[PDB]
RNA sequence: GGAGCUGUCAACCGAGCGUGGAUCCGAGGAUUUCCGAAUGGGGAAACCCAGCACGAGUGAUGUCGUGCUACCCGCAUCUGAAUAUAUAGGGUGCGGGAGGGAACGCGGGGAAGUGAAACAUCUCAGUACCCGUAGGAGGAGAAAACAAUUGUGAUUCCGCAAGUAGUGGCGAGCGAACGCGGAACAGGCUAAACCGCACGCAUGGGUAACCGGGUAGGGGUUGUGUGUGCGGGGUUGUGGG
RNA sequence: UAGACGGUGAGAGCCCGGUACGCGAAAACCCGGCACCUGCCUAGUAUCAAUUCCCGAGUAGCAGCGGGCCCGUGGAAUCCGCUGUGAAUCCGCCGGGACCACCCGGUAAGCCUAAAUACUCCUCGAUGACCGAUAGCGGAUUAGUACCGUGAGGGAAUGGU
RNA sequence: GCGGAGUGAUCUACCCAUGGCCAGGGUGAAGCGCGGGUAAGACCGCGUGGAGGCCCGAACCCACUUAGGUUGAAGACUGAGGGGAUGAGCUGUGGGUAGGGGUGAAAGGCCAAUCAAACUCCGUGAUAGCUGGUUCUCCCCGAAAUGCAUUUAGGUGCAGC
RNA sequence: CCGUACCCGUGUGUGGGCGCCCGUGACGAAUCAGCGGUACUAACCACCCAAAACCGGAUCGAUCACUCCCCUUCGGGGGUG
RNA sequence: UACUAAAAACACAGGUCCGUGCGAAGUCGCAAGACGAUGUAUACGGACUGACGCCUGCCCGGUGCUGGAAGGUUAAGAGG
RNA sequence: UCGGUACGGUUUGUGUAGGAUAGGUGGGAGACUGUGAAACCUCGACGCCAGUUGGGGCGGAGUCGUUGUUGAAAUACCACUCUGAUCGUAUUGGGCAUCUAACCUCGAACCCUGAAUCGGGUUUAGGGACAGUGCCUGGCGGGUAGUUUAACUGGGGCGGU
RNA sequence: GGAGCUUGACUGCGAGACUUACAAGUCAAGCAGGGACGAAAGUCGGGAUUAGUGAUCCGGCACCCCCGAGUGGAAGGGGUG
């Protein structure tokens, strides 16, 4: 699952850095909290 | 826990079980339906939803 | 339409009607107890007992008459708890449904008997039966198809190809297509790049090249991107936008 | 243009009701002509370059367990469903019977689509080298009655002055 | 006899809730009281009182021997004798369990007179190497019961006639 | 039906009684200020701990540093100060 | 054992053995959900035997149960 | 933590060789010492105490090299050389532990129920990436289902064929 | 029975018969190739003959381009042992 990280996470890194999620960590941890977004066109919004 | 997918209509398949001797009998291929809570917005009520895994991969994904 | 009627079963009586158009035949219309999907609630169906409103009645309770009130789905819409948004739910209002229907069809389910001189594989059969769900017919459909260089150019249905090729404890038996020849032949609409709106989310909250392109000025103001939905555009294979 | 059947006291063209044939619609209703009503369109065609973008996504394809296709898992295509992995947007994709290359055909993963076709409970008309009351549906007669069975259901016989 | 879809627990099997009945006699337990003894007891003899899957014996309920009936008065009875009869009881009302399943103090019985898998219908016009029946006549001709093979010797195939 | 009873409900009035409005009987608070509980608690006090920092005795060692005598192969010790 | 057999059959009390630590095991149900039980190891379920008295001997080799997992064998999958 | 795989990487066992503890060796037999040394020592590895090797003083500047006595080197620049062992390093999995975040909780409290012990939800407490559930696969499996279980036969059976 | 050399314990055919329900079995002079034996003429297509075995389907091995799902190949199939 490719997300754009919006808040610092030790597992992944800094805001907007990268993503290497094992398909589910984001599904039930990040997305409920709002710590990252779906990398659809946020890659365009960011760059 | 093989109920028809609430958001697709995916039901179970019916067919045969070919044994070694080709002797047919009746079996059922239930879809892998898992129990999740239903959320429509941030901080939602978490109702309940019996949903297929393909939608867990993409669709009404809450937690 | 026209001179006789009061139905029939079974027809003996009585009493009336009929040229002013009876009886009778056809259409429309009103009425239409009670039950039944049965729907105000209940229930040994054809029973019982209620609520609301309008109205009738009594010296006054009783009583009566006519409407309304099942459930569910969807739509509109108010409030929208538990906790703060908020939602589920609740409330109001507006539409539809259930059940029947001889046969036919579609989708889904799915035996045995029998045959195989036993018998499981196979068959009988995707039959009998069942469930869903319509229609007057349905379903299917407008090529990500056939053939293999004569090339054809949506579907369906009948007859050939044929009981062939082939498939099967190569046993019982099952059983195509290509193509030819007929009935009938109509093919049309959306998504998307993009453009412009409404709304949603960040940034710039004044630097935005936005405000119709551009010419020359102007304001420096919500520029930009991105999510939902609306409107244009486009819908095709010698590829088209 | 009436010899179709039938009825009438025994076998009817000319006795009757009828047929042939020709008339006949206030009111309702199906089809149908016309008007209103309704609704689409201020052109995208011609040309060229292809640097840019699109052409149906948890889908197709692949592997696994099955159905069905002449095709019983066999070397097994294509089609369908289930579970995990999980593509592309035309220098693409699918198919042409494992499969690779070349060639060819065609562009899936959205929708609607009349005709040819299947059936007659039921309603007029018509026929029949079909029976004529132990036959025809069981039901020409109080018929799915009487009757049997707690019930699902079973299920009679009787015509002629 | 198999299968599918249905029907039935009003007789019967079992259970839950609610009621009634179980005449009348008899023996006479625990506990209690009295008196004796004993330190206190064990303990003994009386009385009250009245328990028992107790006794005898009617209704009720079972159905043991024998006689009878046996095309029966009756699709399971009767007469005369028997057992239980305050309990694991009998009985009515209303309710549930339904088929390869139920129930069962178990016998493989009972489930609408039938149960080693109930009944009606549907598939069904099922099947059967076996039995049974096959409707009028004439004329000519005229067999075998033998071999080979059989999941076969009571059938069939080829050959022979 | 004769005679004698009983429960629910409606009303007609008859009279007495209650309260309703007025009134009236009864019930009935604590804020403001003084005092006590020391409850919290500045300052301050009792117990003991680190009693911080600093000073001191002892202890040895295969540590190091200054000195005595003996040994040497020149590289360490001994009792010690 | 209605409708030929009421018994030397059945059944209970008692006695053993096995299972279950609780929406328990078992059973009915595809699952849900019930019973078991508004209970719970001195309870409950299953099997054999059948008051009381005396007693209940030896063998774990076979076939089952239970515990272990040295070692062998051992599918799919991963890998290939 | 471990495994396994790979990598920047190296290294290791007395028949007989005896101043080369080498199953095997070379894009060829000097890197270097004077491009701040061997060696005597030490002991890390080695360590059966053979001497490879350096953990380390040295020596402050070669014992050596086709010196040959192994197989021809005294593996020194060079090729990764049966590479035990092994630095860490790409990968990978297992196992284990911990953690909470999906998920479960007929565990509690509150609420739409003032008509509810079902259900659904909020918050809290506790289990926990387990279990369960779907796919695939192996195994146990008369609890259940469909059939077979031969014939001849001096009747059948046993026996024998 | 004994001995020398040898592999005909062959290939491609086989008129014509017996036997028999059928399948199946049995015998075959003789022809061609090529060759062992034999001086030659000639014999030999297993054992002195009669038993020493088992149909069909499916599958496997070697070989023969026989076909090859558009084509060229391939798979698979086909043919002989």
């Amino acid at each position: 699952m490719k997300l754009i990280l919006t808040a610092d996470v030790d597992h992944l890194g800094s805001i907007g850095d990268t993503v290497e999620v094992k398909d589910g960590y984001g599904r039930n941890f990040l997305l409920p909290r709002g710590l990252a977004i779906v990398a659809s066109r946020g890659a365009q919004k960011q760059a | 826990m093989a109920a028809v997918c609430d958001i697709c209509g995916k039901g179970p398949g019916f067919g045969k079980s070919v044994s070694h001797s080709h002797r047919r009998t009746s079996r059922r291929w239930d879809p892998n339906i898992q129990t999740v809570h239903a959320v429509t917005r941030p901080g939602g009520n978490k109702k309940r939803l019996n949903v297929c895994t393909s939608c867990i991969k993409a669709g009404k994904i809450t937690r």
